[PDB]
């Protein structure tokens, strides 16, 4: 029984530091995929690889032998550890999502004042933010009753903190990107609109055949992200607020978790190995 | 360990390294454009309107740095020195609508062909500039259009006319990711330097909307 | 047309009237250079490591 | 309509001549030598620093400085013992195909679409190195520029003519005309007495500096002839086409000796040359690789990958020490 559980999270697990790795490597290799894109991506790689090798294997712990064995002081690293990387994974996506945009919008500003210097300051952002959601717990807004069972090691129940980190980790990330992501898809539209008749056809196809990869796009990138770390988040903003009658049962709270803890594995895929420039840098290495 | 000529070496290295690096950033910020087209086809015109064997006019318009080859001095063959040019982001091509008569079109004609199929300009975008419009439209009343291209069975007027050799010079394209941005000619105007500025502007949104996968 | 012609056929006249060898002793002469300064090819002949510029010196 | 046919005569009159000169094939003479065997090259180092396609390249005489031209505008001055810049000349003219290092190391030459070959002093009385001299005369891009002494030097442009310069003055002694296309190569004999170059209508010439007339010409390409270099003896040459195949000319036999072909190569070759002893012909080709091959044989005993793209260059010492390739992602590598 505890068997199968620890084989198959091992498998997640191990793939995911696999797959991160990969990426990051193929960037310092190949001097085609250093550009301030594919710096953003790498970033991304970076932050997923971390939950990967720090916070993973101790929660697959916790979930085979279904106690906490590592003692109090673990307890609080790996909740500040889990909040820390994975507050600044989510936070990423709308790095990419804002570089994205201000390409397609200004055309100036990309080819002058788009800067690797402008990578570095995004990603050290969510870095920061990152930090604000973590260190608030570890140091005030937190309650004996938390840590009353050692056996135990769950996060702050506190209602204030309920709020605060619910919303400034996954609310208001959500929000910017569906509107930046909206208005590129805006962009995208009007640029595609605006024996020769065969030529003629031949253009209004390929028009209607972008429409379509233009859909396609968005649907994986914003799917993904709602599917994985929604899911979690409704419940983790419900039940600390309604604490009586809201039994969840055990087995649908594992699930949730970690269809969450599943994004570090997709998010190599979704950005990164399915762009032409990657997957032909792989070919030339291996 | 270094001795005193050795780590002099170093530094000297070092700073030719520091310059190599701030001019390579200072010389990616300028749109780089390929002049072609028949020699009396309205080149001249062009270069005035922007201002032995390759002449360069660079030029300050809306805050983008443009820098315009000309290869009209180099009589050679074409093939040689085409490579060379391979990383331009479009190539501006001028032809003289009333030249047909004097043909001078049908040898037009064929370099736009060749320009567009080359393996190296195979998305290169082209920006057509139709030259003497004014002069085309006056002469077409008296000497005819059925002359340069028999197949020609519409009637002689301007708009009709012009727009056939404009619909006949866009077929030679056969290539997606690839535009031609046709124009007439506007005076002395500053219209011009917008149509390059305007078809500019587009082939870097296409670019960033390609690289997302949106495009 | 005429005086480059003329140019051609005097050109050509005198790349006719040269004094050739056969093929078999020019070859031979080649093949003895090669083998006569056979010992003084550092790519042919790998180079001790400690006489190579371009690893240790 | 009668020199035509005079022409023609005599065009069959030094075609039956070469026949009869002929009785025995290298390929049959060489036999009985062993073969080289597979020659192992590895990379030694790796100089970086040019941002675009790297054009041309020279070693310099003392075997230890190269320097190379790039579509960027510059001209760098390495050194590949240790990978050192010594120097990085700004262009006037981004657009440069060919570039040369004096026999003396006090100057180097460069030149492109801009009709113009310019000479740089590297050594001045304020340590900064300036445009000396530019000579203009040619009609056509500059191809190749090979210092022949200290204060004179030899052209080849796209005019489909070649020039023999005095630095002092920088006007063009003597000119050589004759062939029918661009000439896209030149190559000095070890003398400097004679060169020999090669144009785009597929023939090779032989010049003679003091007189400035053709001696000989060698037709045996189907198409363009991309470089030429000769032989160490200075009585032969290698010539490298479109056509994929490299080919070995004979002065004093005049005719063709050699092939190197093979059915798996459909690229043309970019450069060739040789090495000291003269055993080995190593060329650039457009599949992103090197070649070596047996000069006295035609079979190939290594090949030279490790380029992303086109390799644009070649050379070997004077010493023979080590071969430096560059390519058009703007990597120099000496190999040894
Ligand atoms: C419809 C339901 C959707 C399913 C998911 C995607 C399906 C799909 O269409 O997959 C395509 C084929 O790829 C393989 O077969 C790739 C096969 C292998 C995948 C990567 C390696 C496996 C990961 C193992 C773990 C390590 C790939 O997607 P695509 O080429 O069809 O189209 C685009 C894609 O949708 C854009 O996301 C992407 O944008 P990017 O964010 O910049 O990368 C574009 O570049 C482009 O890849
Ligand atoms: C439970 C865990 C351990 C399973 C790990 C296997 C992972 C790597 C597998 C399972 C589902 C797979 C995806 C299924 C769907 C598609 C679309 C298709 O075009 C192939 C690529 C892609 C995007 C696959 C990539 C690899 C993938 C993500
Ligand atoms: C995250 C894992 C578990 C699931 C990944 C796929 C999920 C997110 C699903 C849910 C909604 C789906 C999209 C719904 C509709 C469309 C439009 C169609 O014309 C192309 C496919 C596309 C774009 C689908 C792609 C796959 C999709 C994005
Ligand atoms: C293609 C990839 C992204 C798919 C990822 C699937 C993930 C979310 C799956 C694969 C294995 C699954 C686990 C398998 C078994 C158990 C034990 C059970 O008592 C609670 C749920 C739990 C812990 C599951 C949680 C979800 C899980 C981790
Ligand atoms: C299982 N963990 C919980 C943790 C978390 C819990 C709350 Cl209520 C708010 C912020 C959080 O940080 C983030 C931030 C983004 C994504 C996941 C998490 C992780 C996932």
């Amino acid at each position: 029984y505890q068997v199968i559980t620890s084989l198959l999270l091992g498998t997640l697990i191990f793939c995911a530091v696999l797959g991160n790795a990969c990426v990051v490597a193929a960037i310092a290799l190949e001097r085609s995929l250093q550009n301030v894109a594919n710096y953003l991506i790498g970033s991304l790689a970076v932050t997923d690889l971390m939950v990967s090798v720090l916070v993973l294997p101790m929660a697959a712990l916790y979930q085979v032998l279904n106690k906490w064995t590592l003692g109090q002081v673990t307890c609080d690293l790996f909740i500040a550890l889990d909040v820390l990387c994975c507050t600044s994974s989510i936070w990423h996506l709308c790095a990419i999502a804002l570089d994205r945009y201000w390409a397609i919008t200004d055309p100036i500003d990309y080819v002058n004042k788009r800067t690797p210097r402008r990578a570095a300051a995004l990603i050290s952002l969510t870095w920061l933010i990152g930090f604000l959601i973590s260190i608030p717990p570890m140091l005030g807004w937190r309650t004996p009753e938390d840590r009353s069972d050692p056996d135990a090691c769950t996060i702050s129940k506190d209602h204030g903190y309920t709020i605060y980190s619910t919303f400034g980790a996954f609310y208001i990330p959500l929000l910017l990107m569906l509107v930046l992501y909206g208005r590129i898809f805006r962009a995208a539209r009007f640029r595609i609109r605006k024996k020769n008749e065969r030529n003629a056809e031949a253009k209004r196809k390929m028009a209607l055949a972008r429409e379509r990869k233009t859909v396609k796009t968005l649907g994986i990138i914003m799917g993904t992200f709602i599917l994985c770390w929604l899911p979690f988040f409704i419940v983790a903003l419900v039940l600390p607020f309604c604490e009586s009658s809201c039994h969840m049962p055990t087995l649908l709270g594992a699930i949730i978790n970690w269809l969450g803890y599943s994004n570090s594995l997709l998010n190599p895929v979704i950005y990164a190995y399915f762009n032409k420039d990657f997957q032909n840098a792989f070919k030339k290495i291996i | 360990t270094l001795s005193a000529e050795e780590r002099a070496a170093l530094e000297r290295s070092k700073a030719i390294e520091k310059n190599l690096k701030e001019d390579g950033i200072s010389a990616a910020k300028d749109v780089k454009l390929l002049l072609l087209g028949a020699g009396e086809s309205g080149k001249s015109t062009i270069v005035k309107q922007m201002k032995t064997g390759i002449v360069e006019t660079h030029f300050t318009f809306k805050n983008l740095h443009f820098r315009l080859f000309d290869v009209g001095g180099q009589r050679s063959e074409r093939k040689k020195w085409i490579h060379c040019f391979e990383d331009v982001t479009a190539i501006i091509f001028c032809v003289a609508l009333s030249g047909y008569d004097q043909n001078r079109m049908h040898e037009s004609l064929m370099l736009f062909d060749s320009i567009c199929n080359n393996k190296f300009f195979i998305d290169t975008s082209i920006i057509l500039f139709l030259n003497k419009k004014d002069l085309f439209g006056e002469k077409i009343k008296k000497s005819p259009l059925t002359i340069c291209f028999p197949e020609y069975t519409g009637p002689n007027t301007y708009e009709d006319a012009a727009a056939y050799i404009q619909a006949q010079f866009e077929s030679k394209n056969r290539s997606p990711n690839k535009e031609i941005y046709c124009h007439m000619t506007c005076a002395t105007d500053t219209n011009n330097i917008q149509v390059v500025f305007d078809a500019v502007t587009d082939i870097i949104i296409a670019n960033n909307l390609r690289g997302c996968g949106l495009y | 047309s005429i005086a480059q012609a003329r140019k051609l056929v005097e050109q050509l006249k005198m790349e006719a009237n040269i004094d050739r060898i056969k093929v078999s002793k020019a070859a031979a002469d080649l093949m003895a250079y090669c083998e006569a300064h056979a010992k003084e090819d550092p790519l042919l002949t790998p180079v001790p490591a400690s006489e190579n510029p371009f690893r240790e010196k | 309509d009668q020199l035509r046919q005079e022409a023609e005569q005599l065009k069959n009159q030094i075609r039956d001549a070469r026949k009869a000169c002929a009785d025995a094939t290298l390929s049959q003479i060489t036999n009985n030598i062993d073969p080289v065997g597979r020659i192992q090259m590895r990379t030694r180092r790796t100089l970086r620093g040019h941002l675009a396609k790297i054009y041309a390249m020279h070693w310099g005489t003392d075997s230890r400085l190269l320097v190379s031209a790039s579509q960027d505008g510059k001209l760098i001055i390495w050194d590949s013992y240790t990978t050192n810049k010594v120097h990085a000349i700004p262009l006037r003219s981004s657009w440069v195909m060919t570039c040369a290092y004096a026999p003396s190391g006090n100057y180097v030459a460069c030149g492109g679409l801009d009709n113009i070959c310019s000479i740089y002093n590297l050594k001045t009385r304020e340590g900064n190195v300036r445009v000396s001299r530019e000579l203009a005369g040619h009609t056509g891009y500059l191809s190749c520029c090979r210092f022949l002494d200290d204060n004179q030097i030899v052209t080849s442009s796209g005019d489909t003519t070649c020039a023999l310069w005095d630095i002092e003055t920088g006007q063009q002694t003597t000119t050589f005309t004759g062939h029918t296309g661009d000439v896209m190569s030149l190559s000095l004999a070890p003398d400097t007495r004679l060169f020999v170059s090669g144009a785009c209508d597929a023939s090779a010439k032989l010049w003679d500096v003091r007189e400035g007339m053709c001696r000989q010409t060698f037709t045996g390409h189907e198409s363009d002839i991309n470089a030429i270099c000769f032989f160490p003896n200075g009585n032969a040459f290698a010539t490298g086409s479109d056509d994929a195949t490299c080919r070995l000319f004979d002065l004093r036999a005049d005719q063709e000796l050699m092939t190197y072909s093979h059915d798996n190569i459909i690229c043309g070759i970019t450069s060739v040359s040789f090495s000291k002893s003269g055993r080995l012909l190593l060329a650039g080709y457009d599949d992103f690789n090197c070649n070596v091959w047996d000069a006295l044989k035609a079979d190939r005993a290594g090949v030279l990958a490790g380029h992303d793209n086109r390799v644009s260059c070649l050379g070997v010492t004077d010493d023979g020490m080590a071969v430096a390739t560059g390519s058009w992602d703007s990597f120099l590598k000496i190999w040894n």
